[PDB]
RNA sequence: GUGAAGAGGGAAACAACCCAGACCGCCAGCUAAGGUCCCAAAGUCAUGGUUAAGUGGGAAACGAUGUGGGAAGGCCCAGAC
RNA sequence: CGAUGUCGGCUCAUCACAUCCUGGGGCUGAAGUAGGUCCCAAGGGUAUGGCUGUUCGCCAUUUAAAGUGGUACGCGAGCUGGGUUUAGAACGUCGUGAGACAGUUCGGUCCCUAUCUGCCGUGGGCGCUGGAGAACUGAGGGGGGCUGCUCCUAGUACGAGA
RNA sequence: UGCUGAAAGCAUCUAAGCACGAAACUUGCCCCGAGAUGAGUUCUCCCUGACCCUUUAAGGGUCCUGAAGGAACGUUGAAGA
């Protein structure tokens, strides 16, 4: 669970989504990729 | 010398209005200018020319957008750690008279005659009252 | 003075920027004092005045 | 639930089979009697109003004696009111027996306090006093400083200072009842219930136990 | 969009009730109600409801695919049947059912004594294998997730409560 | 150039900012700067698009399938995804 | 500048949250235990001593914790006057001297009844539109919220053991 | 952290909707609490006389009327300047 104002994709399964005014970055099989804006 | 409508000669009315489906900002200024009393021709500033309104079922008044929850109600009391806060939906579920009374308290003027003009705001939030003996007229807005 | 003029205008069913424009079409020079003072008492003559403004526009 | 009204007379101790010295006190409770039953349609809320005790004939007043003879009861001394809940059947003429507490383990007791006069700042709110020596002049017991400088520049509301000490309604909860008395109309409750002896207290089943 | 233009099918043998929004479909499994929002026009061709935006809206295709997919799901729940089967993992982890109770010994000093909704018929063919049936898919997914997710299986041992068909991440405590 | 040696309407109040130079009287008309939903006077005036965030009504480096308009290209019933 | 008393202690606080404790969740190079690190969270609580005039600091010793800040670096019409600060005296050093020196030891007067705003208490008049004796409904307000450890589950799970 | 699921035929806690969530929030515990002028609710007890004068009636005065109930005075208190 990072908090950053410069989000990114890293692997081939990074899915940028937008939930409740927040640009989240998530992944299927990676706990470290999980993010928040 | 232009006419100054003395209070012992000027009359009062009785209207009712069911505010269901009406917005706050476009209802409250009309209920403010009615009891400010300017739609009558014989309006005078310094002497009250007010009316009587009765707003029925005031727990149905809606504001569009996301502001059934995002409308805050700040008030401070006087004891230093005692400023409180309740939101719009909680005020609606608790006491649906003060959602309209403070809305007209804003737009009505401020002073002794301001409280005098507030004294006629017989505003309820049910579907009955006890001034139908005064035979009111169903105004539409 | 403009207050009771606008009061009688909204009483009979017309605005103010149409009312003064119709009276300027009818080229009157009557001021706000006596235009209010007609609407104080004589309601049918001020009704005739806004009928004249509605007959100048319409 | 349906409270009762007692008068605290003294303090004593009940011993045990073992040797425990349980502190206890005796609130005399006569049989109270229903005086006015309300509900929503009559007044606005379901409750009960009662009175026990004894008052003289030439000092019960004509407003009160009419309310007395409207019921049919004696010349009691107080007028207390208890709120209620549903699931009950009640009348006015029936008097409440003293054995309503005969199956409840933990009770609550409310009453007045004692009157400790115009108190002090070291006495009521427990302000620790200052140096009684070591240079200090004429400030042994004062409450010191009370506000900041110039912003607010005023004494806040909610401050504590000298005043009247107690002498109001206070409440102790969840207490221990050990014994009732059908013979001489007593309640024995463990501890030190409020008020001086010679006062009348309002006892009830404990609100949360 | 494309599922908003590709419409539903519905076979017979069933008490169809499309009263506009309240489409109660009373058949073999049960019946579902939902008072849809009104951003869709729909009529029945006796085998196929048409789906499209009612004229005047802004985000008209929002409901046009979602209500179609939900109206697929409701009628196939009434027609055929629905469950998403779970599988308990772990020694000392046991589950017992009597109709509308779950008794789990999920590693706590108090056993998990949990209760069930109306549209749940559950059964344990083996002591650690439970399956809970129903027709309302949105309800029996969420109830299955709530009944499972007291303990996600920890990424080292795999010991916990998981789906019978999910993916867990085997981890590595390095030395 | 105001301001000191200058009054007045608009910037809530606010010497310096924009309008503007008041000798006295009037219950007279037109506008400037600025305002017209009610407080406090005047458009909930008409067509007409953006916005969905109280953004309007405080700000950077960078970020993103939020959104509207234009300009080209490649792949496609040799069904492109 | 026709004066707003200045550092630190004592006595009373209140808010802020960039949160010390305690509350709930995600990541780990997280097996458990204990931790790392950001994210939400400010209701409540926050050491007694030795030493110097001292906030700090060092040290001895607890606890769940010994938070960070503004408030005229809060508070002398509330209190010590030790520090820097008047008049005396001396040592170093400087000048020939008069005397100076964030260099140092020693002794050195801290004034005031509250008019008003404010705050905690106690009261009389009148209104509540016939007048008096009582008991109450409560829109609002105001105090209240802390945490240790031992024992059961269980020496279970986890773990090669520990 | 979820359930269902389009935008984007697939994954998507979100746009429609549905479920959980902590000492913070509203309550729940307790206190003074109708001078809440939006001045209340509420069961009770007392007064059922004659008149003339210009204030022509919500007005001024002479007489039997002076009850409900409170104040004052004395004895005082685990109430108190
Ligand atoms: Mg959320
Ligand atoms: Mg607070
Ligand atoms: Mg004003
Ligand atoms: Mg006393
Ligand atoms: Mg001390
Ligand atoms: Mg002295
Ligand atoms: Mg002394
Ligand atoms: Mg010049
Ligand atoms: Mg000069
Ligand atoms: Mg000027
Ligand atoms: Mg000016
Ligand atoms: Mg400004
Ligand atoms: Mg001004
Ligand atoms: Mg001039
Ligand atoms: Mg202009
Ligand atoms: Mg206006
Ligand atoms: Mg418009
Ligand atoms: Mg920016
Ligand atoms: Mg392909
Ligand atoms: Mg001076
Ligand atoms: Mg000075
Ligand atoms: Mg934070
Ligand atoms: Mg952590
Ligand atoms: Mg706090
Ligand atoms: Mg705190
Ligand atoms: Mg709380
Ligand atoms: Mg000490
Ligand atoms: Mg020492
Ligand atoms: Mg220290
Ligand atoms: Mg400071
Ligand atoms: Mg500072
Ligand atoms: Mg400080
Ligand atoms: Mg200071
Ligand atoms: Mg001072
Ligand atoms: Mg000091
Ligand atoms: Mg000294
Ligand atoms: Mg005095
Ligand atoms: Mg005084
Ligand atoms: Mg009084
Ligand atoms: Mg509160
Ligand atoms: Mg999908
Ligand atoms: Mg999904
Ligand atoms: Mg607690
Ligand atoms: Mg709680
Ligand atoms: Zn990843």
């Amino acid at each position: 669970m990072k908090v950053r104002a410069s989000v990114k994709k890293l692997c081939r399964n990074c899915k940028i989504v937008k939930r409740d005014g927040v640009i989240r970055v998530i992944c299927s099989a990676e706990p470290k990729h999980k993010q928040r804006q | 010398k232009t006419f100054t409508a003395k209070p012992e000669t000027v009359k009062r009315d009785w209207y009712v209005v069911d505010a269901t489906g009406k917005t706050l900002g476009r209802l409250a200024t009309e209920l403010a200018r009615r009891l400010r009393g300017k739609h009558k021709a014989e309006y005078t500033p310094h002497v009250d020319t007010g009316d009587y309104i009765i707003v029925l079922n005031a727990d149905k008044v809606a504001v569009t957008g996301n502001k059934r929850t995002d409308k805050v109600y700040y008030h401070h009391t006087g004891h230093i750690g005692g400023i409180k806060q309740a939101t719009f939906e909680e005020m609606i579920a608790r006491r649906p008279e003060r959602v309209i009374e403070i809305a007209v308290k804003g737009m009505l003027p401020k002073g002794p005659l301001g409280r005098a003009m507030f004294r006629k705001l017989k505003v309820y939030a049910g579907n009955e009252h006890n001034h139908a003996a005064q035979q009111p007229q169903v105004l539409d807005i | 003075w403009i207050a009771r003029i606008n009061a009688a205008a909204r009483q009979n069913g017309i605005s103010y920027s149409k009312f003064i424009n119709g009276l300027k079409k009818a080229s009157v020079e009557i001021d706000r004092k006596i235009l209010a003072d007609i609407a104080v008492f004589d309601k049918v003559a001020f009704t005739a005045l806004v009928e004249k403004a509605k007959a100048a526009l319409a | 639930m349906i409270g009762l009204v007692g008068k605290k007379v003294g303090m004593t101790r009940i011993f045990t089979e073992d040797g425990v010295s349980i502190p206890v006190t005796v609130i005399e409770v006569e049989a109270n009697r229903v005086t006015q039953v309300k509900d929503l349609a009559n007044d606005g809320y379901r409750a009960i109003q009662v009175t026990t005790g004894a008052k003289k004939a030439n000092r019960v007043t004509k407003p009160e004696a009419g309310h007395f003879a409207k019921a049919g009861v004696e010349a009691g001394r107080g007028l207390w009111e208890f709120r209620l809940a549903e699931g009950e059947e009640f009348t006015v003429g029936q008097s409440i027996s003293v054995e309503l507490f005969a199956d409840v383990k933990k009770v609550d007791v409310t009453g007045t306090s004692k009157g400790k006069g115009f108190a002090g700042t070291v006495k009521r709110w427990n302000f620790r006093t200052q140096d009684a020596t070591h240079g200090n002049s004429l400030s042994h017991r004062v409450p010191g400083s009370i506000g900041q400088n110039q912003t607010p520049g005023k004494v806040f509301k909610g401050k504590k200072m000298a005043g009247q000490m107690g002498n109001e309604r206070v409440t102790v909860q969840s207490l221990d009842v050990v014994r009732v008395d059908a013979e001489r109309n007593l309640l024995l409750v463990k501890g030190a219930v409020p008020g001086a002896t010679g006062s009348d207290l309002i006892v009830k089943p404990a609100v949360k136990a | 969009s494309r599922v908003a233009k590709a419409p539903v099918v519905v076979p017979a043998g069933v008490d169809v009730k499309i009263n506009g929004q309240v489409i109660t479909i009373k058949g073999k499994n049960g019946e579902l109600t939902r008072t849809l929002n009104d951003a869709v026009e729909v009529k029945h061709a006796d085998n196929t409801l048409t789906f499209g935006p009612r004229d005047g809206y802004a985000d008209g295709w929002a409901q046009a695919g979602t209500a179609r997919a939900l109206l697929n799901s409701m009628v196939i729940g009434v027609t055929e049947g629905f469950t998403k089967k779970l599988q308990l993992v772990g020694v000392g982890y046991r589950a017992a059912v009597k109709g509308n109770v779950i008794n789990l010994s999920l590693g706590f000093s108090h056993p998990v004594d949990h209760q069930l909704p109306a549209g749940i018929t559950a059964e344990c063919p083996t002591q650690t294998e439970i399956v809970l049936k129903g027709a309302d898919k949105q309800v029996i997914g969420q109830v299955a997730a709530d009944l499972r997710a007291y303990r996600r299986p920890e990424p080292y041992k795999g010991k916990g409560v998981r789906y019978a068909d999910e993916v867990v991440r085997t981890k590595e405590a390095k030395k």
